[PDB]
């Protein structure tokens, strides 16, 4: 009974309360925590490991699913148009919305007792976690049906199975293109991008494409970027009243905000024209996720940075210096050494106050404490963990968009044009998208452009 | 395992023909380093009261959050060079790669 008990009995590993806590004044209470499922339940031979419920590939399994029964249930099985099923109750100003999920204890109904709006059904179970994430999912489902609709007018002889797969292969390829060309260089920085992700040659079958255990805690660097509000904007990119600067503690699982508060368009406009939160050694993560994570739908609001650290211990991940060594990076022993590595002896003394030694620093804590790599948003350690993962995901993917046989030379030429701003134009009522690169363009109107200037993806090379 | 194929499987099964489960869903993560547990095989550090890690007491994850992570909401720094879409794409992409189930 992890959600309600403080007793440390398996599968519970609750976070104990420190004295003089800034919020939890009761030391008999705790932050609930369920130990991750063992790969080998109850063994006394195997070193406990955890499961990845998804496909490691960048195959857009957050749209199509990673298991067969779910995949079918996401597809419109009424016609031979090869479409992805849509909400049959509500529509975002005519445009499609993710279908609702039949859940037992639905947390999305808790966020507003009078709205009676449940969670959404997508490729991945976490669709309704934040409306910003739901919007991105709503955008991709629209693209699958935009692609299969356009694909039918092109090749009418093609059946539903031929329509679904081809539209799936396109979406998947778009996810790899935005990720590798636009996303990753801004995460790693020029130097790490060149080191960890040199130019694609061809798929290699000896490259292990699995997600490493540490990647699951390391990629959580993303938590440091989290802004404390959901920013909604009008057709003119001005604050959209009512609720234009809504706190995140009131947006988690708040699916009703998509269905009853102007659709995905003010949300999507906000992600384009609002700056991300920058990571500073004295400004690591906001209190909306550090003190009020899922306040509405739980007995207590959780602490994301602290769950990140408990999860690394649950997963038995080695500490900071072990990973530093793994990457070929120096391993500080002293507070002066850590001070030099972090370029901040105030933080080094603080990290030594808690951990005692740089060996014990939790991977996420150590990772996010490092100075940011030039034109990147991670330090040398996380750049190594993240870069290595993504190389394997590309170099060990038989269906990588650039591998010989996957797409024709012309398809590759057509696919190379795509951009997230164009996809936002192709599927919404947003007339003013962002000038490439979408991840750097954060100010209106300085960084913004009109849809007519954006070239759409031409499916002429798909004509059979 | 099919001899010739044009599309991906839903599960990732058969992407690597030599080791057909690699990258496929509902399988154990790979490990880049051996795991470090209290007992060497399952108990996490911090589980048993008084049990040190590498010769030092184990700091409560919440105390680390309070002492290093905590900051005044007002004193926030906006990224001059990044949009919030950069954040949101990261979480969406994370959701294409991994999900660690709990009971
Ligand atoms: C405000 C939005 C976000 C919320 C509320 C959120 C929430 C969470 C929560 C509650 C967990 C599970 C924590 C646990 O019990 O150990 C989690 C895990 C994770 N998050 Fe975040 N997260 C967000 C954004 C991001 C971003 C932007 C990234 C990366 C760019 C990211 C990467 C991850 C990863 C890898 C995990 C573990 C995934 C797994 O294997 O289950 N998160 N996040
Ligand atoms: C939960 O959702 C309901 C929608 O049913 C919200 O109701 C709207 O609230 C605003 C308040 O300014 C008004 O436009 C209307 O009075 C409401 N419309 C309807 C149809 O009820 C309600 O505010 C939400 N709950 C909370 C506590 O925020
Ligand atoms: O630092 C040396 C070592 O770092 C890592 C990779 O970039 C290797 O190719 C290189 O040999
Ligand atoms: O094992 C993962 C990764 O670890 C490190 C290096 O030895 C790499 O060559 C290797 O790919
Ligand atoms: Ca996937
Ligand atoms: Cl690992």
């Amino acid at each position: 009974n992890c959600e309600t008990s403080c007793v440390q009995q398996p599968p519970c590993f609750p976070l104990k309360i420190p004295p003089n806590d800034p919020r939890i004044k009761n030391q008999a209470d705790c932050i609930p925590f369920f130990r991750s499922c063992p790969a080998c339940p109850g063994s006394n031979i195997t070193i406990r490991n955890q499961i990845n419920a998804l496909t490691s590939f960048v195959d857009a399994s957050m749209v199509y699913g990673s298991e067969e029964p779910l995949a079918r249930n996401l597809r419109n099985m009424s016609n031979q148009l090869g479409l992805l099923a849509v909400n049959q109750r509500f529509q975002d100003n005519g445009r499609a919305l993710l279908p609702f999920d039949n859940l037992h204890d639905d947390p999305c109904l808790l966020t507003n007792r009078s709205a009676r709006i449940p969670c959404f059904l997508a490729g991945d179970t976490r669709s309704s976690e934040m409306p910003e994430l739901t919007s991105m999912h709503t955008l991709l489902l629209r693209e699958h049906n935009r692609l299969a609709t356009e694909l039918k007018s092109l090749n009418p002889r093609w059946d539903g199975e031929r329509l679904y797969q081809e539209a799936r292969k396109i979406v998947g390829a778009m996810v790899q293109i935005i990720t590798y060309r636009d996303y990753l260089p801004l995460v790693l920085g020029p130097t790490a991008m060149r080191k960890y992700l040199p130019t694609y040659r061809s798929y290699n079958d000896s490259v292990d494409p699995r997600i490493a255990n540490v990647f699951t805690n390391a990629f959580r660097y993303g938590h440091t970027l989290i802004q404390p509000f959901m920013f909604r904007l009008d057709n003119r990119y001005q604050p959209m009243e009512p609720n234009p600067r809504v706190p995140l503690s009131r947006v988690f699982f708040a699916s009703w905000r998509v269905v009853l508060e102007g659709g995905i368009d003010p949300i999507l406009r906000g992600l384009m024209a609002t700056p991300a939160k920058l990571n500073r050694q004295n400004q690591i993560a906001v209190d909306e996720i550090r003190e009020r994570l899922f306040e509405q739908v739980m007995r207590i609001g959780l602490d994301l940075p602290a769950l990140n650290m408990q999860r690394s211990r649950d997963h038995g991940l080695p500490g900071y210096n072990a990973w530093r060594r793994f990457c070929g990076l120096p391993q500080p022993e002293t507070v002066g050494q850590l001070g030099t590595v972090l370029r901040n002896l105030k933080l080094a003394r603080k990290l030594m106050e808690q951990y005692g030694t740089p060996n014990n620093i939790d991977i996420w804590m150590g990772g996010v404490s490092e100075p940011l790599k030039r034109k990147g948003r991670v330090g040398p350690l996380l750049a190594c963990i993240i870069g290595t993962q993504f190389r394997k995901l590309r170099d060990g993917d038989r269906f990588w968009w650039e591998n010989e046989g996957v797409f024709s030379m012309q398809q590759r030429q057509a696919l190379a044009q795509i951009s997230l701003p164009r996809i936002i134009c192709d599927n919404t009522g947003i007339t003013t998208v962002s000038k490439n690169n979408i991840f750097m363009s954060n100010s209106y109107p300085r960084d913004f452009v009109n849809c007519s200037t954006l070239p759409a993806l031409n499916l002429a090379s798909w004509r059979e | 395992c099919p001899e010739q194929d044009k599309y991906r499987t839903i599960t990732g099964m058969c992407n690597n023909r030599r080791s057909p489960t690699l990258g496929a869903s509902n399988r154990a993560f790979v490990r880049w380093l051996p795991a470090e547990y209290e007992d060497g095989f399952s108990l996490p550090y911090g589980w048993t009261p008084g049990v040190k890690r590498n010769g030092f007491p184990v700091a409560l994850a919440r105390a680390v959050s309070n002492e290093i992570v905590r900051f005044p909401t007002d004193q926030l720094t906006p990224d001059q060079e990044r949009s919030l879409m950069f954040m949101q794409w990261g979480q969406l992409l994370d959701h294409d790669l991994d999900f660690t189930p709990e009971p």
